[PDB]
């Protein structure tokens, strides 16, 4: 939908594996 | 398997007690998606009717519920006579629900089997029955076959006129009975016809259930039958503005919105100053909310130019720019940004700062409450405020200005947003750097007490435009963001994000900080070589902000002491790769970014040998070390560039981006290596003009802006020195010297593609599988793939080929040379190739996979397989071949 | 001929420092000379994890499989020839790994937890692919390393499971009577501890089965794919460590009740595949092994039932189908879900869908096989303990039948079995 | 009431032979998976000859049937082989057979041994066992001079249930029970028994206690093939085909079940 | 041998345009101009193109498909015309 910034890397709220694997790892 | 599992579901429906028989049947299309095989799957429909025809209803009904679920499955029937015969007999039953079920069951294979005219009898036929449910049956059973079949809906275009007209039809059976009328565009006079009909409902049956339900499927049907798109859309209007009641003048918003958004180009000026005069008519500010947003979405598309200084949508969009209601002026103000980037005429110079200020107003007003409401108007309007100041580039620095002046006192979410509206609005203009930098940097202080929640995600963006906003090395600063981060994150994801963001916009300095302070609370080995490796690449690319202009001592050594770190760190990347998740395009952007600075460095090596190693007393030729090294830095340059491509060619997952900067990187190799040829190689034949349109050069950032300037100063220089001297010169070691130092000055620019994959996408590629062959029996061989695709497939680029190319070779030279190029059209593709092996040796055989997007472009994307078939001849060819061969 | 060319090019770069990682670098691309490529990296020292760490760990974890397939030439021609003269290149980074080793050893660390993850994965590489026979020194200081006790971070959860995995796959580097009874008292104080399973205690709990069923193939499958490559075993050390593991390590009792305090699997489906701790409470329910150890399972199957996603993963079915059965047997059996928990579950604080339909597949179940194994009951008039009609009349079984029928693809199995089960017992609610 | 869990354990691998341990199976299982492997692994060899030349000491019907029990590589032809009864051909076709020849004249005053080297095959894959690349050629019959030997033979698929020429094995040692403990075969001196190879006792003892709630559990095998299939193919083939079987006899089961209902 | 029919709609000189293609699975694309007796006119602006077409290759490992395919040629240069069928073939060894 809607979007201020195109190009924007936060966008993807749900990621591939390796940045999930990465963000589960690290937000604590 | 399959015949055990439709085995199984037989003896369940053979069960006689109706559980197990439901259960069965149920079961029917798991079973299909299971193990789609036609003539298991003719036989399971062939068991179904069966079942279908002798059965109770409420086993009808579950066969129903299987025949609207494995819909797809039906196409695959052979035995469709038999099928339907066994179910077309239960509609002589004289039990209407039966009759219902049958009808539905016709309904739901119309697809399958239309223009079978006894099926058409019964649905005209039990159109006009007594029971309540047999008629609904037979209405829903009309749609579908008027879907499909012309002939159907013509012959059912009439009883339906008499049916409508008739008297004895309730009210709710004609509601139900008119969107029949929407599947009339099979043809013109049938359309007509059904637009004639629909006309006499509007009038002759006016209340508000059935004016909605024959204006609406008017509309779908005016749609479908693009003929009838004009009078479609001047009835919506009329009806708009006459039509009193709210709930029809809602219908015309709406479905005058479907028509605005499937055919804009037909929608005339009449219809766009019509539509004005009504917004601005209207006392309901849902109303005017509605046909606003209809407004707005005609105002994104050509309708605008076909509308075309002041008018009624002008005076429209000024009124409701400063409206008490949010929604309605986020919508006007859109409207205002669409005309102000569309034209260029001389009234609109004071159309613009009206715009402006109506963008300010929004500001002011949407970023206190924090309602949801507030965050959509809020991203309307910082939406319109990147596309006016990208469209109309001199009128950004004000946006800038009030976007300083009110981060200061929005609220967090409105940071956030009004943080990446202006990360957008300074990545597409670099002339602003120091001061907003300060502004946002004294913003950046308060944010350690802010809130809980969404405190992490602002210090993510409020970074990001930092860094956008940076553009050279900050230390004081860096301790503050980085003293910052200490004292209120303590989490990491949010230090990895940011430490992202300025890795992106070549701030590697404190991206090296910040990566070397993750290594600890990392748990995975994986990705603590992962941080490490991006802890060295940053402190790599660090070790090139020394560089100095015209001081090749100097860049030798910055360029030796950030090779070193390079290497460490790809050594740690080549650690981090995984069986999941392969590091493949880190892998070899870092071998390509590792091959091009020794590259740059042999190159200044050699530029300095030209005084460090004089020719000899030899009488091109009399510099011959020099001229052969010269030679050898070309073909290594022109090697990079081609190793760029095919690793452009290889990212096709790669967002636009990213394959734009590895593209810069290719470029900047053809550019030294095209610099080596003109000036010391080939000047006299390259005698090439320069005489590119460079105004049109649109930077997408501020990194790709520094590679086009330092591009065309590099070919500038080059053109100036043509000729002027032998080709040995020491300027020309000066300008490839400078050339060198200068493109490695702007940072390294990492992107997406290398932190973050999406639209993933990979070929199993089976095959028929030391395998022997007789030579003369050539083999045949069947090649067949899926697909994969991560998430949704169609991100960014979409797949309709599949070039696979397959060669051949002896001794394991290229005798298969041959290639398909196969539309998979179920993501599942097949095809065949013939392979000739009379040589009596032992052949390997090589197949690859390139894809052609849509727009036409290769990319070498697929496995590279490779197998090995023995090639011999039979005995008895062999003998008489012995006897024969002397 | 080679110690002469290596001789050369160390002599070439130590006149030019700066270059030698470069020529490391064509070494491996070239694949020539490994030695060199190693005396480079070595002579290259003269904070944090250490570069030959890196260096040998991409050689021979990267996805190149010819640099692996020479490096492990490499490695093994070293190894078994000059028997240890020290000379080779091989012995001098052999001496710098057990620097490093010893430098980590002290438990262990919060920053040098994951350092050691990274050196016995580097361990894994080199017995493993490189077929490295290391020296008793060696593996004493490994078994040293494998032993500690990391704080019970996710880092030392990691750190655990790679040195279990590493017990299982070169067991032959124990050899000896005192490091099997360290390994012992090592996994029994795993075994006590708690912290680590909110995994490991998966993966424990898995390997456990295995070795009770002796699904040694599922054991090297599973080893594998934790430690990131793959190995040669051998299972017959497996076959002596699965003796001494299901005799003292583990018998019934104690992986039951280990079964129970392994957490659930968080948003299971048919997506998430491979063996699971569901699999692992069906194949322990389908023994009666809860009832026989006297073990509750009820919490833990309302907590899985609660915690399902959105498509259906195929073990659900199943495994209510044998508890619902565990239900009913007369001497001993498992309890029933507690009528509180069904009304809270459905009421009107919120769940998955899957776990409301599952939920009401056992209510109805349950009831239909009460009704239905009544003939052999031999157990007084609450023991059955049949649903209050009021629970039934609260629950919502057209409404959610009706989701069912909407989400039928998902549910596979689930939508079959509830159909059966409405037109067996409620057929009014079948016109 | 339901199939048991056979485990597989294979101990040798051998080119000639395979010696493995099947677990969790009844006798009868295994026993009849031993007959399947003697009489029910279909191969391909010589049933078809013409003779139009023999000089030979030996006569027609002599060179006929040591033709016959030459091996033929029967790797993965037979798979896609038909039946020559079943199939549609009234010649023998490619799809249904394999065409040998052999035309040995001895012009020599030395003696002309017509080995196996001789049979040419009209195919590639299929061709005598020792043909395949040591190891010495079959021996059909001996030529002195002036005496020839002219036949065109035909190979069709056939399993040993009708000749002992399709029989793939030589020698099937399927034992059970190595120790007694079932008692299935009584020793009047069970000292002077030798131990089987796969017994579990030690020199001490002659026999294992007996066990009532035993049964024959663990079977071990070694099917020694003849060349002309692989021994581990021969038991794949042997397993699909007695599953094939069992499948045919259920159709037919079937059938005469709807028959009769 | 492959009898070959197809309905050609609004072509003015089908039999000194229209080129039949065959294309076995490999390189080989071979043309074949029929016989203008074959070109039937039954109806106004339709025609029907009744010919037999003839094919060959050596033995082949399995049966293989060959895409047969109508053409158009022009003054020379010809492009596709209709939809390519692909018919299996099976060429066994004598
Ligand atoms: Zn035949």
């Amino acid at each position: 939908d809607v979007s201020v910034w195109e190009e924007n890397w936060e966008d993807d709220i749900v990621q591939d594996d390796f940045n999930q694997q990465l963000r589960l790892e690290m937000f604590r | 398997d399959a015949n055990s599992a439709l085995m199984e579901l037989d003896k369940g429906l053979r069960s006689g007690k109706l559980g197990e028989q439901c259960e069965a049947v149920v079961r029917f299309p798991r079973l299909f998606q299971k193990y789609p095989f036609p003539i298991l799957i003719n036989s399971a429909f062939l068991k179904l009717a069966d079942v279908f025809r002798v059965g109770n209803n409420f086993l009808r009904l579950c066969v129903l519920k299987v025949t609207q679920q494995s819909e797809k499955h039906l196409e695959k029937i052979l035995n469709v006579d038999e099928f339907v015969k066994r179910i077309f007999s239960v509609i002589h039953s004289n039990d209407p629900v039966a009759r219902a079920i049958t009808l539905r069951m016709l309904g739901s294979l119309a697809s399958i089997i239309p223009e079978r005219k006894n099926a058409h009898h019964s649905i005209r036929q039990s159109l006009d029955s007594h029971d309540n449910v047999e008629v609904e049956a037979a209405v829903f059973a009309a749609a579908n076959f008027s879907a499909q079949s012309k002939d159907f809906a013509v012959g059912i275009c009439n009883k339906i006129s008499e049916m409508i007209q008739g008297l004895a039809t309730p009210v709710d059976l004609k509601l139900k009975l008119i969107p029949i009328l929407q599947h009339m565009h099979h043809d013109a006079i049938l359309a007509s016809s059904a637009r004639q009909l629909l006309q006499q409902l509007v009038t002759s049956y006016p209340s508000t259930k059935m004016v909605i339900v024959s204006l609406h499927t008017f509309t779908l049907l005016a749609a479908s039958s693009l003929v009838d798109t004009p009078k479609q859309i001047q009835l919506l209007l009329q009806y708009l503005k006459n039509d009193p009641r709210k709930a029809v003048k809602r219908l015309a918003i709406q479905d005058l919105k479907l028509l605005a958004n499937k055919t804009p180009h037909t929608w005339s000026r009449e219809n766009i100053q019509a539509l004005c005069e009504c917004a601005l008519q209207t006392p309901y500010d849902s109303l005017k909310l509605g046909m606003l947003s209809v407004l707005s979405t005609l105002s994104g598309t050509i309708a605008i130019k076909h509308y075309f200084r002041s008018s009624d949508l002008v005076k429209l969009a000024q009124e409701c720019c400063y409206h008490n209601n949010r929604g309605i002026a986020a919508h006007g103000v859109r409207v205002l940004t669409n005309i102000t980037v569309s034209c260029q005429e001389k009234d609109l110079l004071a159309l613009e700062q009206d715009a402006v200020f109506g963008l300010e107003s929004l500001l002011v007003l949407c970023s206190q409450d924090d309602s949801p409401g507030a965050q959509a108007t809020l991203k309307i309007a910082l939406n319109c405020m990147v596309k006016l100041a990208k469209g109309r580039p001199h009128l950004s620095q004000s946006v800038v200005e009030t976007l300083l002046t009110q981060l200061h006192s929005a609220q967090d979410a409105a940071r956030i947003l009004m943080c990446h509206c202006l990360a957008a609005i300074a990545m597409q203009l670099p002339v602003l750097g120091d001061g907003m930098l300060g502004d946002l940097m004294e913003l950046y202080k308060v944010i350690g007490r802010s809130a809980t929640d969404k405190q992490q995600e602002l210090l993510v963006s409020l970074a990001t435009v930092i860094f956008v906003a940076s553009q050279k090395a900050l230390s004081v600063e860096s301790k503050a963001v980085i003293k910052q981060q200490l004292e209120s994150v303590s989490n990491g994801w949010t230090v990895y994000r940011i430490a992202r963001q300025a890795s992106r916009m070549g701030n590697h300095d404190m991206a090296k900080e910040l990566y070397q302070s993750l290594l600890t609370q990392v748990a995975s080995e994986h990705f603590y070589f992962w941080l490490n490796s991006l802890k060295e690449f940053s402190h790599a690319e660090q070790c090139l902000t020394g560089l100095q202009e015209e001081n090749y001592s100097s860049a030798l050594s910055c360029i030796a002491e950030s090779l070193k770190f390079y290497h460490k760190g790809i050594a740690s990347l080549t650690a981090a790769s995984t069986p999941l998740n392969p590091l493949s395009f880190q892998c070899e952007f870092v071998k390509l970014r590792i091959d091009l600075l020794q590259a740059f460095s042999q190159l200044i090596c050699t530029c300095n040998s030209l005084k460090t190693s004089p020719p000899p007393a030899i009488a091109l030729q009399r510099c011959g070390r020099i001229s052969n090294q010269m030679k050898q830095s070309m073909e290594e340059f022109r090697s990079l560039a081609s190793r760029y491509g095919d690793l452009y060619q290889a990212s096709f997952d790669a967002d636009s981006a990213t394959l734009r900067n590895v593209e810069l990187q290719q470029q900047s190799c053809l550019l030294i290596s095209h610099a080596i040829e003109a000036l010391i190689l080939d000047p006299e034949s390259a005698s090439f003009q320069e005489y590119g349109s460079t105004g049109t050069a649109h930077a997408d950032s501020e990194y790709e802006r520094r590679m086009m300037s330092v591009y065309n100063h590099v070919l500038e220089e080059v053109e100036s020195l043509n000729r002027k001297y032998t080709p040995v010169s020491y300027m020309h070691t000066a300008c490839l010297c400078n050339a060198i130092i200068a493109l490695l000055k702007v940072p390294l620019s990492f992107q997406r593609y290398f932190f973050q994959k999406l639209q993933s996408t990979s070929i199993k590629l089976a095959l028929s599988p030391p395998i022997a062959v007789q030579n003369n029996q050539q083999l045949a061989l069947k090649v067949e793939g899926v697909v994969q695709h991560g998430s949704k497939p169609g991100l960014f680029r979409k797949i309709q080929s599949v070039c696979l190319n397959v060669s051949s070779t002896l001794q394991s030279n290229m005798t298969n040379e041959m290639e398909q190029r196969v539309e998979p059209h179920n993501d599942y593709f097949s095809t065949q190739f013939l392979l000739n092996f009379a040589i009596l040796g032992t052949h390997n055989i090589t197949v690859e996979s390139s894809v052609k997007d849509a727009n036409g472009i290769v990319w070498k994307t697929g496995p590279r397989t490779t197998i090995f078939v023995k090639s011999l001849e039979d005995p008895y060819s062999q003998q008489i071949r012995l006897q024969q061969q002397q | 001929g080679g110690r002469r060319r290596t001789d050369a090019l160390r002599f070439l770069c130590k006149m030019n420092p700066s270059q030698a990682l470069k020529v490391r670098g064509m070494v491996v691309e070239e694949c020539h000379l490994p030695g060199l490529g190693v005396a480079l990296t070595l002579d290259h020292t003269k904070d944090g994890v250490s570069d030959l760490v890196c260096f040998v760990s991409g050689l021979l974890l990267g996805t190149n499989a010819k640099v692996r397939t020479w490096f492990g030439t490499f490695i093994r021609n070293g190894q078994q020839r000059k028997r240890e003269t020290s000379s080779s290149v091989l012995w001098q980074m052999r001496r710098q790994l057990l620097l490093e080793l010893m430098g980590i050893l002290p438990g262990l660390k919060e920053e040098h937890v994951v350092k050691a993850s990274a050196l016995l994965r580097l361990y894994c590489a080199l017995m493993g692919i490189a077929g490295l026979k290391p020296t008793e020194e060696e593996a004493e200081q490994l078994l040293q390393l494998m032993t500690s006790r990391p704080p019970a971070t996710p880092a030392g959860v990691r750190f655990v499971s790679l040195s279990f995995c590493m017990l299982l796959a070169f067991s032959t580097l124990v050899s000896t009577p005192e490091q099997e009874q360290l390994m012992v008292v090592w996994l029994s104080w795993m075994i006590k501890e708690e912290a680590y399973f909110e995994s490991f205690g998966e993966m424990l709990l898995l390997v456990a089965m295995y070795f009770h069923s002796n699904q040694l193939s599922a054991i090297i499958d599973l080893v594998c794919s934790t430690l990131g490559m793959k190995i040669v075993i051998k299972p017959s050390s497996l076959s002596r460590m699965k003796t001494i593991f299901t005799q003292e390590i583990f018998t019934e009792q104690v992986v039951t009740a280990h079964a129970v305090r392994v957490p659930v699997t968080s948003n299971l489906s048919a997506n998430i595949t491979g063996f699971l701790p569901i699999h692992c409470i069906y194949q322990l329910l389908r023994s009666r092994s809860f009832t026989k150890h006297k073990v509750s399972i009820k919490d833990w199957i309302y907590r899985q039932l609660c915690e399902t996603s959105t498509p259906l993963h195929p073990q659900l079915l199943p495994l209510i189908d044998v508890y619902i059965n565990s239900i009913l047997t007369p001497a001993s059996k498992s309890n029933p879900e507690a009528t509180n928990q069904p009304v809270t579950e459905q009421e009107i604080q919120r769940f998955s869908i899957t776990a409301q339909l599952l939920v009401l597949y056992y209510i109805l179940s349950y009831e239909e096989a009460l009704l239905a194994n009544t003939k052999t009951l031999a157990a007084m008039q609450r023991k059955p303990k049949s649903y209050s009609s009021s629970l039934m009349d609260q629950i919502p079984i057209k409404f959610l039948i009706r989701q069912a029928q909407g989400l039928q693809q998902e549910l596979g199995g689930l939508h079959s079995a509830l159909l059966r089960l409405l037109a067996t017992n409620y057929p009014h609610l079948c016109i | 009431p339901y199939a048991n869990q056979p485990t597989v354990r294979i101990t040798e691998l051998t080119d000639e032979n395979v010696k493995f341990i099947i677990e969790n199976t009844d006798l009868a299982v295994a026993n009849s998976i031993r007959r399947v492997f003697i009489a029910e692994v279909p191969i391909i060899a010589i049933d078809w000859v013409q003779i139009d030349a023999n000089s030979s000491v030996l006569h027609d019907e002599f060179i006929a049937h040591r033709l016959g029990l030459i091996p033929l590589t029967s790797d993965d032809i037979v798979d896609k082989l038909q039946y020559s009864r079943d199939c549609t051909c009234e010649e023998f076709c490619p799809e249904c057979s394999v065409e040998f020849t052999l035309d040995v004249r001895c012009n020599e005053d030395q003696t002309r041994h017509v080995t196996s080297r001789d049979l040419i095959s009209n195919s590639p894959r299929v061709i005598p066992v020792t043909s395949r690349n040591e190891q010495d050629d079959i021996l059909i019959v001996k030529l002195r001079k002036g005496q020839e030997l002219r036949l065109r033979a035909y190979a069709k698929k056939g399993f040993g249930k009708e000749h002992a020429k399709w029989n793939p094995t030589a020698g099937v040692a399927f034992e059970y029970d190595p120790d007694n403990a079932l008692r299935h075969t009584v020793y009047p001196k069970p000292e002077e028994w030798p131990k089987s190879e796969y017994s579990e006792l030690d020199e001490d003892e002659s026999q294992a206690p007996y066990d009532p709630n035993g049964k024959p559990e663990r079977f071990y095998y070694n099917v020694e093939s003849c060349g002309s299939l692989r021994p581990e193919t021969i038991v794949l083939s042997a397993l699909s085909g007695l599953k094939k079987k069992l499948s045919d006899l259920q159709t037919q089961l079937s059938h005469e079940i709807q028959s009769d209902v | 041998a492959l009898d070959v029919d197809a309905t050609l709609e609004h072509v003015q000189d089908p039999q000194n345009t229209v080129k039949v293609q065959v294309l076995y699975p490999d390189g080989q694309a071979q043309m074949i101009h029929p016989k203008p007796a074959d070109f039937r006119n039954p109806g106004p602006g339709r025609h029907r193109l009744i010919t037999q077409v003839y094919l060959s290759h050596t033995a082949w490992t399995e049966a293989c498909q060959v895409e047969v395919r109508l053409l158009l040629a022009y003054n020379e240069g010809t492009i596709p015309f209709s939809k390519p069928v692909k018919v299996y073939i099976m060429p066994k060894p004598a």
